[PDB]
RNA sequence: ACCAAACCGAUGCAAACUCCGAAUACCCAGAAGUGCCGAGCAUGGGAGACACACGGCGGGUGCUAACGUCCGUCGUGAAA
RNA sequence: UCCUAAAGAGUAACGGAGGAGUACGAAGGUGCGCUCAGACCGGUCGGAAAUCGGUCGCAGAGUAUAAAGGCAAAAGCGCG
RNA sequence: UGCUUGACGAUCAUAGAGCGUUGGAACCACCUGAUCCCUUCCCGAACUCAGAAGUGAAACGACGCAUCGCCGAUGGUAGUGUGGGGUCUCCCCAUGUGAGAGUAGGUCAUCGUCAAGCUC
């Protein structure tokens, strides 16, 4: 006997212990075990089966059935369901989806790696695009001359914004190796997920987004960049070369563990 | 040593340019440890007062930008090459407990009367000037003396001869370097 | 003495840059020692002349260590 | 030290031409007393199935052998068919293919799992 | 809205971008005045012949 | 003269000579320098020239430094030669001067002594030259 | 009492030197309008040309001389 | 082969600098194993240096061949 | 919802170099003699084999400590597309773009899958 070093209490690492060695027992199998056109036995729940006296695989309660995976998406930061080509589900849904953890095994492998089911595009996607961003400056026209340069408000916001002939907004272009940005956040999602150069690289990681923007808010080189042209927002005109080389910078740091972020929100969610 | 300046709220070359020629101003920065940078214009008559001044570059200069008032201390100076002026400053933030490295002159104060100079043949050369310094703001060196009516014919002064006086640090010296500073040689 | 006699300019190169659509066999640079390394679908043939094996578009990228430039077109 | 990065320097040629004909790679460490086995995607940072002599079913201290490595490369030719594994690439990550690796590769084949 | 642009200099000695960038906004010669959607593409082809054009509003 | 004491090429272009000089325009050594405020480039005998007219108006002590070094070939074809049978051979070497280049430096001298030196300096050179301070 | 590798510090210069590095120029994809009503491509009939000159911006040679000579890129004349 | 050649190709001069009109039956193919140059200390006739041991190295060596571009998956070295 | 450790990776100096205390619970080499395979341009250290009679430091393993290296702002400057000028081998103006170097300072990185140990 050794007195465990642990920051947790006794019985508290009971519990850890106990539930890693029954997932590590029980659930054998992961996302990576399932490309397209794999062909796997998967152990249901109570529904629609009956429950098993006589247990052949490791802790089956229920009756598996064989089918075949067309992709794997994650409905959590460290949890994911297979997608299957049997339409039932219970419901009305098209594919069913299945926790991956409900998996005995497996019979044929696919060719390739585990492929990342494309659901089917919603128009929420369509309306929320990358390239649906606003394009170029929208400056106010108070005074007299038509404006041609992108200038801060500089104080007119703060004595004047309700009282004008008309809030006329003229579109100013900008020179073609900058970006125009109304909202960091969105920038820097879409960003990460359909840039090419930085497309496929997060399949494995999970970044604070948050903390990102925070981040790049606290650079001095975007607060250089920034431009006020609306009250109550904060637009930014940035040089594309230096804008990605920040964002290149700053990433990497930005990384946290799945299994923490899925705990976290399993206890959002309890309480 | 007192100086007030403006916001500039306006960048690029044209706009810096357009500044010298008709305004006679003189652009500049203040950035600090605990506040963003915050672009000045100043005049160059101003500047050129403080630049004639002998111990103002190694001296807190207090800084009315508009109604605000800052401790502020000079640790760069862009200067035309050509002709020769004043460009823009780009000084610093004073904070009450900082490191705060700066450059401080040199005097040689005690020259007149040395052991190479009357006894054998006598040449002095300051190879060095502008020593680094590395202190709180807190004391302030406007200069450090030294003294060179003791080192006799062939002996040259290093780094470590002259002393830098309550609780001044050298960054030379904290390198693996010990930097002569004045030779005592024959003349040609 | 006498200096003339240059080369006739070989015509290298780098063709379809990073935003191009590619064919099977095509050639994407001409190179003369490895400027660009092999990235997943292109094949640094003979004479170190990267050509595609798939389609898909170019890419352009930084991978791995010691800074070497990766040539690889991906199915998009 | 001094063997361990000569054997990477060794193993990595394999390694990552694997990784370039995209194939399932079964790797393998061998140690002093005993040895391990992992069969990895084509990603190179995926584990798929693992058989190794530290469970809870095989630790029994003859551990070590030539014949302690035929069962650890009989076991995981289960756990490989369990994941329906096959046309695998056999890495020796840098071990000299002569001993209790090459008693682990064949006890893969015998296992019905083919390269 | 739409902005109305005048051709206020030739177009028999300038280069072969700034020639094209007129023809493109669709004028003709000197003095001829027309309509032309104030998009960020088409006050795109002002910038380049500024020196040419009257942007009268 | 002042040239290298050996090559790695025998010939080199024309060039061009633009743009001011931010390095070399700050007097590191001396006390007092001599820079020029105009654009052209020394034969590398001015050099000399004018090395010998300081060192000889002081004759008491002081330390003389020489900034700027001549380094490009510059060809010069004979007389009675026509056009277009290769490049000439190497004459002379030059120095290309550029505005706020530092050319001589001194000190342990006078204030004024200097200057009145650096008078007689500038008048065997082609440029305009300023008198400037250590700062 | 000369000289002197090596190292440290300060300080300058290279078309055939780069730890770096633009603006422009180039390619590919998506769009509104314009194109004198077509701008592109391919197949055929007919050709003419293959001594070029000067101006601006970048260069080689020349003496960063020549209305000098050879190039890259635009304009004019050639042919207004 | 480099520059002139102006950060896609190309681009002239009786413009600046260099080489080729071959070699290998292993100097090719495959499997398996190993580091280079250079500095210092010690070690008998060698001594600044030959062959040997150790450390610091972190490719500043080497490429069959002129220069340019690359070579720790070494494209360099040895064995069947 | 912890700590330790092995394997393969994402990314390649904000991930590196250098400076202590340490790990027995599996590995990590070391070791008995090299018998049985295998090995030495000669060597049981490289390589291999029967483990653990031994060993926890040299060795490595992570785990402390910001001197060096690396990263690097803002601002200005150089340069430059378009148009017009001057004292036109060079520079200026309007407009757009805009380096390199230098300049407060962070860091003993940040993450993915599998496997094992500590409590039971
Ligand atoms: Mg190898
Ligand atoms: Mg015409
Ligand atoms: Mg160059
Ligand atoms: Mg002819
Ligand atoms: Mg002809
Ligand atoms: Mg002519
Ligand atoms: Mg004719
Ligand atoms: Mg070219
Ligand atoms: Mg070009
Ligand atoms: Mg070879």
């Amino acid at each position: 006997y050794r007195e465990p070093v642990t920051r947790l209490t006794k019985e508290k690492l009971e519990w850890v212990i106990s539930r890693r060695k029954e997932r590590k027992a029980e659930q054998p199998f992961g996302r990576a075990h399932f490309p397209a056109g794999t062909r796997a036995i998967f152990e249901s729940c109570s529904l629609r089966y009956l429950d098993e006296n006589e247990r052949v695989y490791p802790g089956q309660r229920y009756e598996t059935f064989e089918a075949t995976v067309l992709g794997v998406v994650a409905n959590g930061h460290n949890s994911y369901v297979a997608i299957l080509d049997m339409p039932c589900d219970l419901t009305e849904s098209r594919n069913k989806a299945i926790n991956v953890s409900w998996c005995r095994g497996i019979v044929s492998r696919g060719e390739g790696n585990f492929t990342w089911f494309k659901e089917e595009s919603t128009e929420y996607d369509r309306n929320h695009g990358w390239n649906i961003r606003e394009k170029h400056p929208t400056v106010r026209w108070a005074e007299g001359p038509r404006p041609t340069k992108v200038r801060s408000l500089t104080w007119a916001e703060e004595f004047d914004y309700n009282r004008a002939v008309d809030p006329v907004y003229i579109e100013i272009n900008k020179h073609h190796s900058q970006y125009y940005i109304t909202d960091m956040r969105s920038f820097v999602m879409f960003t990460l997920r359909e840039h090419p150069a930085y497309a496929n690289s997060f399949k494995d990681h999970l970044h604070k987004l948050d903390k990102l923007v925070m981040a790049l808010y606290s650079d001095p080189t975007i607060k250089a960049a920034e431009v006020k042209l609306s009250r109550y927002s904060v637009s930014w005109l940035i040089s594309k070369k230096k804008f990605h080389k920040v964002l290149q910078r700053l990433l990497p740091f930005y990384k946290t563990s799945r299994r923490k972020a899925q705990e976290e929100d399993d206890k959002a969610i309890s309480e | 040593f007192i100086l007030n300046a403006q916001v500039r709220s306006d960048l690029g070359k044209g706009a810096s340019r357009r500044l010298r020629r008709n305004a006679g101003l003189v652009p500049a920065v203040v950035y600090g440890g605990d506040k963003e940078p915050q672009s000045v214009t100043l005049e160059l008559r101003e500047i050129a007062k403080l630049l004639e001044n002998e111990a103002a570059f190694s001296h807190v200069i207090a800084l009315n930008v508009g109604g605000a008032k800052e401790t502020v201390l000079i640790k760069a100076l862009q200067r035309h090459p050509a002709k020769g002026f004043v460009m823009h400053a780009d000084f610093l933030r004073v904070v009450a407990d900082h490191k705060l490295t700066a450059h401080v002159p040199l005097h040689f104060i005690n020259e007149e009367v040395a052991v190479g100079v009357k006894q054998a043949g006598g040449e002095i050369s300051h190879t060095i000037s502008e020593v680094e310094v590395s202190c709180l703001p807190k004391d302030l060196p406007e200069f450090i003396e030294v003294d060179m009516a003791k080192v006799e014919l062939g002996q040259i002064v290093h780094l470590s001869d002259l002393k830098a006086p309550k609780g001044v640090e050298l960054v030379q010296l904290a390198h693996g370097n010990d930097l002569a500073v004045a030779n005592i040689h024959a003349s040609r | 003495t006498r200096n003339g006699r240059d080369s006739e300019s070989k015509r290298l190169g780098v063709k379809l840059f990073g935003g191009q659509a590619v064919k099977a066999g095509n050639i994407l640079v001409r190179q003369r020692g490895t400027k660009f390394h092999a990235g997943y679908g292109v094949g640094l043939g003979k004479d170190h002349t990267l050509f595609a094996k798939v389609d898909g578009v170019v890419k352009f990228e930084t991978k791995g260590a010691f800074g070497r430039k990766y040539v690889s077109i991906v199915a998009a | 030290s001094v063997k361990k990065e000569t054997r990477l320097r060794r193993a990595r040629k394999a390694r990552l031409k694997m990784r370039e004909l995209e194939t399932v790679r079964l790797c393998v460490y061998r140690s002093s007393q005993h040895i391990y086995a992992q069969v990895i995607a084509a990603d190179g940072g995926k584990v798929l199935a693992s058989a190794s002599t530290l469970d809870k079913d095989l630790r029994e201290g003859a551990t070590g052998n030539i014949d302690a490595a035929k069962k650890v490369g009989q076991l995981v030719a289960e756990r490989a068919k369990a994941a329906g594994v096959t046309q695998v690439a056999f890495d020796r990550s840098g071990f000299k293919y002569h001993g209790r690796v090459k008693a682990l590769a064949d006890a893969a084949r015998e296992g019905g799992l083919e390269f | 809205a739409t902005v109305k642009v005048t051709l206020v200099k030739s177009l028999n000695g300038r280069l072969a971008n700034h020639k094209a960038c007129v023809k493109g906004l669709g004028l003709r010669r000197i003095n001829h005045t027309v309509e032309v959607q104030d998009t960020p593409e088409n006050r795109g082809m002002i910038n380049k012949a500024y020196y040419l054009l009257r942007v009268e509003g | 003269m002042l040239q290298p004491k050996r090559t790695k090429f025998r010939k080199q272009m024309t060039g061009h000579n633009r743009g001011l000089a931010h390095r070399g325009s700050k007097v590191s050594f001396g006390e007092y320098a001599l820079k020029a405020t105009s654009r052209g480039r020394l034969t590398a005998r001015q050099i000399e020239s004018a090395r010998r007219a300081l060192t000889r108006h002081v004759k008491r002590g002081g330390k003389i430094w020489i900034r700027v070094f001549p380094d490009k070939p510059v060809t010069k074809k004979p007389l009675e030669v026509r056009m277009g049978k290769g490049k000439g051979g190497v004459e002379y070497w030059v120095a290309q001067i550029q505005p706020g280049k530092v050319l001589y430096e001194i000190e342990g001298v006078s204030e004024e002594l200097a200057r009145e030196a650096f008078a007689l300096a500038a008048a065997k050179l082609p440029l305009a030259t300023s008198f400037v301070k250590r700062t």
